[PDB]
């Protein structure tokens, strides 16, 4: 019967690892590097688009940075199509919470929900897992600014600074070196871009090969603003920090 | 059941609920507590059809307690009231709706404010300085409209509440066997044992 | 790979035969049926000295008149016990009477072959079901994951089963008392166990018509162990 | 639906998927449970490969199932969340139907049953998780400490450890823990729990988490400085 | 029917009548309206006889399973709640069952009233059925916590008698139970016809009635 | 070889190996004999024990007042199939006030077993059955194989060493068919038939199991001292 | 509108002796003012020394009996030909009736036999499953006519011993099968006179340790 | 739940010494309209059974098809379908009774009253009634609808009890049935003159008579009847 052709996506190896999760992580390690840095007065999301073309329409393009709601955003590393399935589910979950409790969803609760969906694909159903790693940048009134990551295993962890995708080993060492707790957003912006500029497989880091975003309390009085950077704005910040 | 009252003063919320339970022509109990603690700083009183009231209240209680354990965090009275409203609005179009009216008295520790929410069985939510369900408001709202201030103390709130109960005891044909009074403030929930 | 309900060329279900190998790795459980009652005894086999041995529950009550001992993958037994208890009490609800031990055993064995591609595999645990009813008196059954159950005068299951069964072959007779059976279970358990038998790493139980199913206290068993040592030293 | 039998017997009578789930537990960070005379302490390892971590928001290793029961684990982190959620739902479901909070033994039996169910159900793999469940039964001052594992077997322990290098810390506990006289106070119980982790942990900085559970729903998590004082005192006595 | 039950110093008394009706026709003179769930648990019956028998015998199945799983007797509170939850499933389907769950557990003696609406009430004294008002009259005026076992048994007996006399749908005989920490104790079947004349003479009550 | 992994796979020569392996389970099973006359039908079964402490596994199952069978192979599969027969016999009685014809009972078993040989996931039944009964057309004996094949016979035997008993019945055919109105002599012929399949062991009191059905005889099973008469 | 129920009349009577039991019922089957049959058996031997009669709506009565007979058959299969005791049968029938709590078998059921101590037993049911063991019971159309007579003549109610004047009751002897059958025949003869649905014939089933015996008696056909 | 539309009236029957007789008129009424005049309501099943049906005709045609399919199904894998394992009246009846009671229990009845008349293998007479409620009874005489009220009294004068059956011949029984059909034609407003009659005898088998008419009717006395009381002319 059909058993003959079943790859068995949800099984342990003899060493106690999940084959498909490990291979999904191998897939993600070839994806464009995404970096998240949390500061005292905001969060930075920086990500590298993969070998683009001159004929790609950049201003209308979105492959890395997505908006889940007004308070929470994500950086993607892996299969974009897989990520959009999960992103739309997360957007719905945030709205369900808002409808139920009349309050914006706490960042962790949203992260846990998505991570539980990923987990399910590793334990039951016989389907391949989502080849996606997220960096969640968000704010709520309980914990303030928060950075999380989730991977195909459905495991999630909190971070002060973190990278996913390609060259995370090198990127994490550079972040661990220059990061400090009293750091600010403008400094974090510079750190993120400098780290990408050194870890990138490309010859030089340019505006057309980047997506950039910040979550700031730099909004008029006690409230939070999401800023998805435009191509021209990424070009300006690259000049400001002294990379181009 | 019958009478449930609520009043939000300066620094607390006071809920008064009748003690009577009647089956047929006989009063079975005169010490019934028509309330459930949803969280340390949130109390819900209830009144409606027999059986449905306690089942609904305990179901809500279980859900809020589950949330508290999961997040290690107390939901705001506003969030709890919205959750309760949705459950009732969901219920009214069910095969057999839960015929329950509730008052939710809570102290928001974040804003340092008492909050009183009135929700009927249809899922009609309103935030109020004082509220009631059924016929209770017909007798008591004129007194509350007259005497209520937002800067009242807990003691003044209790005195105004006594006046409301006295009016009910005079003009209602119904013997509701007095009320159990509970106070919700920053320190949590406590019962006034002499009223 | 291959079907879960596949027959081997010899005419046996692979999975059922493999589950029997798991039962051979389990701790020893012994049952002896007499006219004064049925005795059930088990090897606890704690994996570490820090493990509180009294929490090891390998002897279990199904009803007042039916007890049960287990050997193998003991976690698999919980749903079987739950079904047995439900079947026992449900029959009492429908018929206002105690259920026959055989009928209870049959109900448990009906679950056995309900596996395929229902549960995904057979049970990896064997059960010694001991009890009493008015029709057939004191009874001991051996319930396997094959769905087969044999009645026994005496039976041993687990790692030291074939050695214990050979010993039960010689020792059992139709005029055994309850006290004699108790000492006999302790004797054979002590023989096949790796560690030295005491009240903490071995447990006794019995089923009588008067008192029903009872698990023995560690103080009560300790005396029976001391009584055993003295009678073996007596010759 | 996907009905494929993943957990099946092998010729030698082993369920490899359940055994490979234990290997996932072996990989997991070390968790330890020690019960004193009037308390239980749950110690947990935090691997220091992950720095730049936000310890405020990172999922804590010890989870409250109810106000009087806690659960720690070793193995797959994502898998543990499913068991914890189910346990928490059951705890409220028990209070709602029986009007008593769960006993520690009941909660353990439920979690163990869930794990067992995932070893003989079609289309699912076993949980790669072993748990330590500790607490105090309602209106009872006797400490409770249980362990579960992927196969679904459970048992009570005076002291137990699970996870990576658990063999070493169990070795330590077996010679250091006396049953006739268990840690009489909270200090002695925590000290013994920290000592046991110091055999394996590496550095005694942010790598050790301690959670003390006392009777009548009195559960607290020790801070870094409080634990650091135990780490300091232990090594100063060791220099002799 | 008339049933009653009350807590007191030495446990709980449970007293019921034994009449059954089908319109104005007395269908039964001697029905058992108490169920022995276990040696420490009782259940009174008022309403539809079938509903009372089926659900309380099903409660006993569920209370027995509790003992097997937990190795411990179920509480009166938990037992009463299991029953109230059964009533909540068949909510509005037309069941007629008024019952008092009486027993002794760790918290001492326990008494819960449960009806077909899913109502569950804890209390020291309850009375259900068509003649409950007559029973309450005698109970309320004569009840104390400091009652002796002998006087308490008589109170429940006399309270049913009051109802049996006045209520047309109550009578036949009185069944008495006394619940202690060593279990319940049956205190017999008492014919109302004989009991009435006996009480009239000894007590001096029912002066208006001629005998 | 490569075509015996499941029941849904023909071999290159058109064989179904899983069914053949299920047939093998019957050959391992203990011997049971069936035979009939024009008035009565008899089952004789050699019961098997695990050891000297164990009981002897029951071989004969009653399906109705006028019908029953003996099993050889996987006993739980016989319980499933006999339960199905009980239901079918009972459906015929409740709905049509009609005792189920033995021939129709065979057709129902054939069809039930067949479904398990053509579908993926399931398995063939691992048991052989000898069904006896007395209906409106007299006494009957059927042989059921889990391939689905059901055969009406004067006499037969299945199980280990069954060929010896089958040869005996093939010689005795003309004699035992004529044993009309004599249940004891028909049983004797069955006991003598099953004796041809014995080696080392002999027929003892708790070893032998006999069943009979006939004209004015409901299906009844004889065990214990009730069969000592025939030893 | 379709009414799924009907009334086929009839009356049944169960009396328990010291070591025997009787279950009697008239043989008349009716709808409204018409006679369907003058002889339509209503009391059945269900096996295991148990007799049963479901009186009221004949279709539901035949269905229940048929189901109980079936339950006895499966009790033998499932429990090694064990005899179904009268108390176990009674409990089994309760569950058969309550399976239809919301679309009831519209019948008043009585079973009779011997308990496990060999004493006479009668069990009485309502349409929805409530049952109880009793010493005597009349069910059906003329139940209200017959029951008071049995209270008086079987349990000696309102009967006192002469000379004492209401101080000492009539002692409760136990009746013989011959004395019981007289009360049964007089009960049905009286019911036939005053009840239009009762008549034609009377069939009595007597249960002893020896088995089930039948007796038939003619009744008035008007 | 429905209401009957096109209906058939009384079906009458009785036992006699060697068999049973059954009869029913050939009318299909549409309320008060005598709409259909060629409707056969006696349906033979084999050569040993006749099923007579009254009530809703659409449901009758449904039952007629169930019986036709029952014969087909009984012959399947049945070498003795025309002998020992042929359909018996008791099998056919119990089947119908099962169907009727199931349909009423789903609150969707077959709005009929059925009489199954036949002779069993052992020569015993079979006569049993079943209706839309699943109610079943047997008697020496059976009749549906108006026949119950008018025919039974006449037929019970011939066979008042079981012991009168062996004393009753086929000529006497047929004569009684035919007289009853005439009485029904006088007094049943939903009846017709044309009817069918079937005799199932244990010796002569099944005799099915069609296109029978009610004859020897008394009407002459009507000429003398004038007015409603006082009128003379
Ligand atoms: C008093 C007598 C009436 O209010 C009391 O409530 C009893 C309670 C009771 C409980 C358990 C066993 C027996 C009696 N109730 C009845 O007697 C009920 C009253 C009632 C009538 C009709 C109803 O439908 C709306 C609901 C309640 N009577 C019955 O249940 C009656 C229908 N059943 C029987 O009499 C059954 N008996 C008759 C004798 O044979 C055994 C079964
Ligand atoms: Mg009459």
């Amino acid at each position: 019967g059909s058993r003959r052709y079943d790859s068995r996506t949800t099984i342990f190896s003899p060493e106690g690892r999940l084959y498909q999760v490990e291979y999904a992580l191998e897939s993600i390690s070839h994806a464009g590097t995404a970096i998240g840095i949390m500061a005292s007065d905001g969060i930075v999301l920086a990500a590298e688009r993969k070998v683009t073309s001159t004929l790609l329409e950049q201003d209308t393009s979105t492959e890395k940075l997505y908006k889940l709601n007004d308070k929470i955003a994500v950086a993607v590393a892996g299969l974009t199509a897989d990520a959009e399935i999960l992103i739309n589910t997360a957007r719905i979950h945030a709205q369900n919470y808002l409808k139920t409790y009349n309050e914006d969803i706490p960042v962790e609760i949203l992260v846990r929900r998505l991570s539980d969906i990923k987990q399910g694909y590793t334990q039951h159903g016989g389907l391949r897992p989502f080849g996606v790693s997220f960096i969640y940048a968000g704010y709520d009134d309980r914990y303030g600014y928060q950075l999380y990551t989730s991977n195909p295993s459905g495991n999630y962890t909190g971070w002060k600074a973190i990278s996913v995708g390609a060259n995370t080993s090198a990127a994490q060492t550079l972040l661990q070196m220059d990061y400090k707790d009293d750091m600010k957003v403008d400094d974090a912006i510079e750190l993120a871009l400098k780290t990408l500029s050194k870890t990138t497989d490309s010859s030089a880091l340019t505006y057309d090969r980047l997506e950039f975003a910040t979550i700031r309390k730099g909004a008029n009085d006690g409230e939070v603003y999401q800023k998805i950077f435009k191509p021209q704005e990424i070009k300006d910040i690259l000049v400001k920090t002294g990379i181009t | 059941m019958d009478i449930i009252l609520g009043i939000r003063v300066q620094d607390s919320v006071i809920l008064a609920s009748s003690k009577a339970v009647t089956r047929g022509i006989s009063v079975l109990k005169d010490s019934d507590d028509k309330t459930r603690q949803l969280s340390p700083h949130t109390l819900m009183s209830f009144a409606g059809e027999a059986g449905d009231t306690v089942q609904f209240a305990e179901y809500i209680q279980a859900n809020i307690q589950l949330y508290s354990i999961r997040e290690d965090y107390e939901l705001s009275p506003q969030a709890v009231s919205s959750f309760v409203r949705q459950e009732l609005a969901k219920s009214i179009r069910s095969r057999r709706p839960y015929q329950v009216n509730v008052l939710i008295g809570g102290y928001d520790k974040k804003k340092n404010k008492p909050e009183l929410y009135q929700i009927d069985y249809l899922g009609t939510k309103v935030e109020l300085p004082y509220g009631a369900h059924g016929y209770s408001g017909f007798y008591t709202f004129s007194l509350l409209d007259h005497h209520y201030r937002p800067d009242m103390t807990t003691e003044e709130g209790l005195d105004l509440l006594k006046l409301c109960v006295q009016e009910l005891e005079k003009r209602m044909p119904m013997d509701f066997k007095g009320v159990i009074v509970k106070i919700v403030d920053k320190d949590g929930i406590r019962q006034v044992d002499d009223f | 790979d291959r079907g879960v309900s596949t027959f081997s060329p010899e005419g046996r279900l692979f999975q059922v035969e493999y589950s029997l190998e798991a039962i051979k790795l389990g701790s020893t459980a012994i049952g002896i049926a007499t006219k004064e009652g049925v005795v059930l005894g088990v090897e606890k086999r704690a994996t570490s000295p820090l493990l509180e041995s009294d929490s090891i529950e390998k002897i279990v009550e199904i009803d007042r008149h039916i007890g049960c001992a287990m050997s193998g993958l003991t976690a698999d037994a919980r749903s079987m016990i739950e079904h047995a208890r439900t079947a026992a009490v449900t029959h009492n609800l429908y018929y206002d009477e105690d259920i026959n031990v055989e009928s209870l055993t049959q109900s448990v064995c009906d679950l056995a072959l309900r596996f395929g591609e229902l549960m995904s595999r057979p049970f990896g645990v064997a059960l010694l079901i001991a009890g009493h009813d008015a029709d057939d008196g004191y009874q001991l059954f051996h319930a396997e994951p094959s769905g087969t159950f044999y009645r026994y005068n005496a039976k041993a299951i687990g790692s030291g089963s074939e050695g214990a069964q050979a010993e039960l072959l010689n020792e059992w007779h139709s005029s055994l008392t309850l006290k004699e059976a108790e000492l006999l279970v302790l004797k054979i358990l002590k023989q096949v166990m790796e560690e030295k038998l005491d009240e903490n790493n071995a447990q006794l139980s019995c089923i009588t018509k008067q008192d029903g199913f009872k698990i023995y206290d560690n103080e009560k068993t300790a005396e029976l162990i001391k009584e055993l040592k003295e009678k073996e030293a007596a010759e | 639906g996907y009905d494929r039998a993943l957990s099946i017997f092998s010729p030698d009578g082993h369920i490899f998927q359940v055994e490979y789930a234990l290997e996932a537990v072996k990989r997991g960070t070390c968790a330890v449970g020690v019960k004193g005379k009037n308390c239980v302490v749950l110690g947990c390892e935090r691997r220091s490969t992950l720095k730049l971590q936000d310890t405020r928001i990172t999922p804590s290793k010890v989870s409250k199932i109810d106000s009087h029961v806690v659960l720690s684990f070793s193995g797959l982190n994502a898998d543990s969340r499913i068991l914890i959620e189910k346990a928490r739902v059951e705890a409220q479901s028990h209070r709602l139907t029986l009007e008593d909070p769960v006993t520690v033994e009941y909660l353990t039996r439920y979690v163990a049953g869930v794990q067992q169910r995932y070893t003989q159900s079609g289309g699912v793999r076993p949980f790669g998780v072993s748990t330590l469940i500790a607490g105090f039964d309602p209106r009872d001052d006797e400490p409770k400490l249980y362990q579960t594992e992927p196969s679904g077997i459970y048992s009570s322990w005076s002291a137990q450890t699970i996870g990576r290098n658990s063999k070493t810390v169990r070795e330590f506990l077996e010679k250091n823990y006396d049953r006739k006289e268990p840690p009489a106070t909270v200090e002695e119980c925590v000290k013994l729990t920290v000592r046991s982790l110091l055999e394996v942990v590496q550095t005694g900085a942010k790598n050790i988490e301690i959670t003390v559970v006392k009777p009548d729903s009195d559960i607290v998590a020790l801070s870094s400085e409080e634990i650091n004082q135990y780490v300091t005192q232990i090594e100063q006595e060791k220099q002799e | 029917t008339t049933t009653l039950a009350f807590k007191f110093q030495h446990g709980v008394i449970a007293a019921v009548d034994s009449r059954a009706s089908a319109g104005s026709y007395i269908s039964a003179l001697r029905m058992n309206k108490v169920i022995e769930i276990n040696p420490y648990l009782l259940g009174t019956m008022s309403g539809c006889a079938a509903d009372c028998q089926y659900w309380e015998r099903l409660l006993a199945k569920e209370c027995r399973l509790y003992y097997l799983r937990n190795g411990e007797r179920i509480s009166v509170s938990a037992a009463s709640k299991l029953l109230s939850n059964m009533m909540c499933q068949y909510r509005g389907m037309g069941l007629s069952m008024g019952s008092m769950i009486c027993g002794w557990d760790k918290k001492g003696p326990g008494l819960y009233y449960v009806d077909e609406h899913g109502t569950r009430l804890s209390g020291n004294m309850f009375s259900t059925g068509s003649g409950n008002t007559y029973a309450y009259g005698v109970l309320d005026s004569n009840y104390k916590w400091d009652l002796s076992v002998e006087d308490a048994l008589y109170l429940g007996k006399r309270s049913i008698l009051a109802a049996a006399h006045r209520d047309a749908y109550s009578g036949g005989s009185v069944n008495l139970y006394h619940v202690t920490e060593d279990g319940w104790i049956y205190h017999g079947n008492h014919d109302v016809g004989e009991l009435f004349w006996k009480v009239k003479e000894e007590e001096g009550s029912f002066n208006n009635v001629i005998g | 070889n490569n075509y015996d992994g499941d029941t849904v796979t023909f071999s290159p020569t058109g064989r179904l190996f899983q069914v053949e392996y299920a047939l093998e389970a019957i050959k391992q099973g203990s011997v049971t004999v069936g035979l009939r006359s024009n008035t009565h039908a008899v089952l004789v079964a050699l019961k098997r024990n695990a050891d000297e402490l164990s009981s002897y596994q029951k071989k004969i199952i009653k399906c109705d007042e006028h019908m029953g069978l003996s099993l050889a192979g996987l006993a739980p599969d016989a319980r499933v199939l006999s339960n199905y027969l009980r239901q079918q016999c009972n459906y015929s009685s409740l709905v049509f006030n009609r005792k189920l014809a033995v021939e129709r009972a065979g057709h129902l078993l054939c069809d039930k077993a067949q479904k398990n040989t053509q579908s993926y996931g399931g398995r063939p039944y691992g048991v052989g059955l000898l069904i006896i009964g007395y209906d409106k057309s007299g006494a009957h004996l059927l042989e059921f194989q889990p391939s689905g094949n059901v055969t009406e016979l004067y006499g037969t035997a299945i199980g280990a060493r069954s060929q010896g008993a089958k040869t005996y019945l093939e010689r005795t055919l003309d004699t035992f068919i004529k044993i009309d109105g004599n249940p004891d002599e028909l049983i004797k012929a069955g006991v003598e038939a099953i004796s041809q399949s014995l080696r080392d062991e002999s027929l003892t009191v708790d070893n032998l199991s006999i069943a009979i059905v006939g004209k004015d005889t409901p299906f009844t099973i004889y065990d214990g001292e009730a069969v000592a008469k025939y030893i | 509108q379709f009414n799924p129920y009907g009334d086929n009349g009839g009356t049944i009577l169960g009396i328990a002796g010291e070591d025997f039991a009787v279950l009697a019922g008239d043989t008349r089957n009716i709808t409204d003012y018409s006679i369907n049959s003058r002889y339509e058996p209503k009391v059945f031997d269900c096996g295991d020394n148990i007799v049963m009669s479901a009186n009221g709506f004949a279709a539901d009565g035949d269905a229940l009996v048929k189901r109980f007979k079936n339950s006895v058959k499966w009790y033998h299969f499932d429990h090694n030909d064990k005899k179904l005791s009268i108390n176990s049968a009674a409990r089994n029938i309760q569950h058969l009736l309550y399976s239809r709590r919301f679309f009831p078998y519209y019948v008043y059921n009585i079973i009779a036999g011997l308990d496990e101590d060999g004493k006479g037993a009668v069990y009485s049911f309502d349409p929805v499953g409530s049952y109880q063991r009793e010493q005597c019971r009349a069910g059906g159309a003329a139940a209200s006519l017959i029951m008071p007579f049995l209270d008086n003549q079987v349990n000696f109610k309102n009967q006192y011993e002469p000379g004492t004047n209401g101080k000492v009751k009539k002692p409760l002897k136990y009746l013989s099968v011959e004395e019981v059958i007289k009360l049964v025949r007089d009960s049905f003869t009286s019911a036939t006179e005053r009840h239009i649905q009762v008549g034609d014939g009377l069939e009595i089933l007597i249960v002893t340790k020896d088995g089930v015996r039948k007796e038939f008696y003619e009744l008035k056909r008007d | 739940t429905q209401q009957p539309i096109v209906t058939g009236t009384s079906v009458i029957s009785m036992k006699y010494d060697n068999g049973v007789i059954i009869a029913a008129d050939n009318l299909g009424s549409y309320g008060s309209l005598l709409r259909f005049n060629g409707v056969e309501r006696l349906i033979p099943v084999g050569d040993n059974t006749v099923v007579g049906i009254s009530g809703d005709i659409s449901d009758m045609q449904h039952i007629e098809r169930l019986l036709k399919d029952l014969v087909t199904e009984n012959a399947y894998d049945n070498p003795l379908a025309d002998a020992e394992e042929a359909l018996e009246p008791s099998y056919i009846f119990e089947y119908l009774a099962t169907v009727m009671y199931q349909r009423r229990s789903k609150m969707n009845p077959l709005w009929n009253a059925i009489i199954v008349a036949g002779v069993q293998s052992n020569g015993d007479q079979f006569l049993r009634y079943v209706n839309l409620l699943g109610v079943t009874y047997s008697s020496p005489t059976l009749a549906t609808g108006f026949g119950a009220h008018m025919a039974n009294p006449l037929l019970r004068k011939v066979v008042d009890r079981e012991s009168d059956i062996p004393k009753t011949t086929v000529q006497v029984a047929e004569e009684a049935i035919v007289n009853a059909m005439r009485v029904l034609y006088y007094r049943d407003a939903r009846s017709s003159r044309n009817f069918s009659l079937a005799i199932i005898d244990k010796n002569t088998g099944l005799t099915f008579k069609k296109n029978l008419q009610v004859e020897n009717m008394k009407w002459d006395f009507a000429k003398d009847i004038k007015g409603y009381g006082t009128q003379k002319i």
